[PDB]
C-alpha cells in the first residue's frame, strides 16, 4: 500500500525508538499533514498525532514525532511494556486521496 | 463523545454488492467528513475514500475506482458503502471514521485525522 | 497621503460627481479560490491551443474575500468623522451599491 515503513523494530523497556514513514515525492514531501495510529493487537487502531508533531487529548509526552523533508517519524521516547502494539502512519496523498502506511510492529522483551 | 457502533457480521458471495454501514452517534451528522478503511488480515489499512455528508460528493483511491460507491444519510445519519465487482480478495474489515472539520472556507477533505473509530466488522467472501 | 484621511471632488454641492478618498493607512485584504482547478488544452487546426478548466480534483468552494473588521470599522468611522465636516453637521450612512 505503498509508504514502505520499518515493518517490526523491537526494544525493551527504557530507551526511546524513531519509527520512520517514508514518502516519494507528493504524498510526504508536498504538504505538511501526517499522523500515527496505534493498533492494539487483532483490534481497532486508536489516535496519538496530527500535524506531525502535535498531541490530542488523552495522549502522553513520549509519543513524540517530527518531519525530516522527504519522510516523517514519530519518537516513541522512552519506550515500555505498553508498546505492544503496530503504529500506522498515513499522511497525504496527492491529488485528493489519503494513503496509509504499511505497518510497523514495536515488541517489548 | 463521539460513537460510531456499525453493523454486526456481514455475509455475501463473490461478484456482489456488500451493504456496509456505519451510525454515527453523539454528535451532528452534517459537520464531520466520513472516512472508509480497509484492513485485510496481517497487513496495514488502506484508505477506501472520503464522503462529504453535507453534499452527495464521493471520491475513491485509484485501486478502488469504479468498484466503490457510497451513499450518504442525513435522516439517520448512517451513511453506505456499495463494493460492486466483489471478491473474495476482499475478505476485510471494513472501518468507519470521522474525518477533519467541514467549512465553506477551506477544503478538508484529505485531513488525514480520523479522530474516531468503528468497532471491525468481520465481512468474509466465499 | 501622509497627512489625514483627504476627501476630493469637483464641487460637492452637486450629487452626481464621484468623490475619492485616500486613507490614512491601509487595510489589509486577503481573496482565495480553495477549489484546487485543473487545465486541459485541446488543440485547433494548426499548432493552435486553447485551454479550459478541466475537472475540479478534490471538493468544491466557493471563493471568497476576507477583510479585517476590526480595522474596517475604524477606517469607515474615520472617514465619516471626516466627510461630517463638508457637509454641515448630518447624519452620515453608507448603503449597498
Ligand atoms: C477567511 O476568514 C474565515 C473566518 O471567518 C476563515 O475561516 C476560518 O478558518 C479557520 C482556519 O483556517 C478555521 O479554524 C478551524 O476551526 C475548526 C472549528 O472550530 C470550532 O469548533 C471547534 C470544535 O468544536 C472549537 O474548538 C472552536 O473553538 C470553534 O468553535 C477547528 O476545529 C480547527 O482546529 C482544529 O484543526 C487544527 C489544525 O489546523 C488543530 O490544530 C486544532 O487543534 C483543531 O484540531 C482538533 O479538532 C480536529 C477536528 O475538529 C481534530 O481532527 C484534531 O485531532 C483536534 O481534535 C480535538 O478537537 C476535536 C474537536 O474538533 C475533539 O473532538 C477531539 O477529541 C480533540 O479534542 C480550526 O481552528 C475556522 O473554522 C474557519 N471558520 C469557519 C466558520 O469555518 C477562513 O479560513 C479565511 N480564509 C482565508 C483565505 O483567509
Ligand atoms: C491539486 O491538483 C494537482 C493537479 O492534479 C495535484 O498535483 C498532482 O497530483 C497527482 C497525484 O499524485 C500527481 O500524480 C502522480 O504522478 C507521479 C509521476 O510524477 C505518479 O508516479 C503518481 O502515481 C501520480 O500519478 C501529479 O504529478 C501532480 N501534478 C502536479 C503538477 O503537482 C495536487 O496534488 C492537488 N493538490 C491538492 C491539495 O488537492
Ligand atoms: C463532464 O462530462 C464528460 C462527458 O462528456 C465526463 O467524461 C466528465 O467526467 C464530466 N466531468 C464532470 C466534472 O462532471
Amino acid at each position: 500500500s505503498a509508504l514502505t515503513q520499518p515493518a517490526s523494530v523491537s526494544g525493551s523497556p527504557g530507551q526511546s525508538i524513531t519509527i520512520s514513514c517514508t514518502g516519494t515525492k507528493y504524498d510526504v514531501g508536498s504538504h505538511d499533514l501526517v499522523s500515527w495510529y496505534q493498533q492494539y493487537p487483532g483490534k481497532v487502531p486508536k489516535y496519538m498525532i496530527y500535524e506531525v508533531n502535535k498531541r490530542p487529548s488523552g495522549v502522553s509526552n513520549r509519543f513524540s514525532g517530527s518531519k525530516s523533508g522527504n519522510t516523517a517519524s514519530l519518537t516513541i521516547s522512552g519506550l515500555r511494556a505498553e508498546d505492544e502494539a503496530d503504529y500506522y502512519c498515513c499522511s497525504f496523498g496527492g491529488s485528493a486521496t489519503v494513503v496509509c502506511g504499511g505497518g510497523t510492529k514495536v515488541t517489548v522483551l | 463523545q463521539v460513537q460510531l457502533v456499525q453493523s454486526g457480521a456481514q455475509m455475501k458471495n463473490p461478484g456482489a454488492s456488500v451493504k456496509v454501514s456505519c451510525a454515527p452517534s453523539g454528535y451532528t451528522f452534517t459537520d464531520f467528513y466520513i472516512h472508509w478503511l480497509r484492513q485485510a488480515p496481517g497487513q496495514g489499512l488502506q484508505w477506501m475514500g472520503w464522503m462529504n455528508p453535507q453534499t452527495g460528493r464521493t471520491n475513491t483511491a485509484r485501486n478502488f475506482q469504479g468498484r466503490v460507491t457510497m451513499t450518504r444519510d442525513t435522516s439517520i445519519g448512517t451513511a453506505y458503502m456499495e463494493l460492486r465487482s466483489l471478491t473474495s480478495d476482499d475478505t476485510a474489515i471494513y472501518y468507519c471514521t470521522t474525518g477533519g472539520w467541514i467549512s465553506l472556507y477551506y477544503d478538508s477533505s484529505y485531513y488525514p485525522n480520523f479522530d474516531h473509530w468503528g468497532q471491525g466488522t468481520l465481512l468474509t467472501v466465499s | 497621503a501622509e497627512k489625514e484621511i483627504v476627501i476630493r471632488s469637483e464641487n460637492l454641492t452637486n450629487n452626481a460627481k464621484i468623490i475619492i478618498v485616500h486613507l490614512n493607512t491601509s487595510v489589509e485584504i486577503v481573496c482565495t479560490r480553495p477549489g484546487n482547478n485543473t487545465r486541459k488544452s485541446v488543440r485547433i487546426g494548426p499548432g493552435q491551443t486553447f485551454y479550459a478548466t478541466g475537472d475540479i480534483i478534490g471538493d468544491i468552494r466557493q471563493a471568497h474575500c476576507n477583510i479585517s473588521e476590526k480595522q474596517w470599522n475604524e477606517t469607515l468611522q474615520k472617514v465619516g468623522k471626516e466627510l461630517q465636516k463638508h457637509f454641515p453637521n448630518k447624519t452620515i450612512k453608507y448603503e449597498r451599491s
